[PDB]
């Protein structure tokens, strides 16, 4: 019943809503296999990069903030409980 | 009899051509090296300490 509790919630999506969907299963699939959140960034950056190729940069955290220069349309800002998953491809 | 040697002198011209030449040059980018950097509060004020 955890996967029902966390329920991941999306700030800022600049992508496509099937691509959306996969995140936010791999987003729960991280937490609960990670034991710690420096696991977290490491394990959504090498699921993204293997299912589509390139050069991704994942960061996660309690307070942070975050300009960067990115692929349009592979950006997405999600936060759960208090961990924020930001992920964003770079060419 | 009326073509002489001093009425129709016969001159010779080439214009200077460059040897062409077949070359290869492969460019690469500097290598791109993962990095994986945490940081908490106590991690900061230690240093800091």
């Amino acid at each position: 019943s955890h996967l029902d509790k966390v329920q991941p919630v999306i700030k800022n999506s600049d992508m496509s809503v099937e691509m959306q969907k996969e995140v936010e299963e791999v987003a729960k699939k991280a937490i609960d296999y990670c034991n710690t959140d420096k696991e977290i960034a490491t394990f959504i950056k090498d699921d993204f990069r293997s299912r589509y190729h390139g050069t991704w940069h994942c960061i996660v955290g309690r307070n942070f903030g975050s300009f960067v220069t990115f692929e349009r349309s592979y950006y997405i800002y999600l936060y759960v409980g208090q961990l924020a998953i930001l992920l964003f491809k770079t060419g | 009899t009326l073509r002489n040697k001093f009425n129709y002198n016969t001159r010779e011209c080439q214009t200077i051509n460059p040897s062409i030449r077949e070359r290869g040059v492969s460019t690469e980018p500097p290598p791109s090296d993962t990095i994986c950097g945490n940081i908490t509060q106590w991690e900061i004020f230690d240093a800091y300490y």
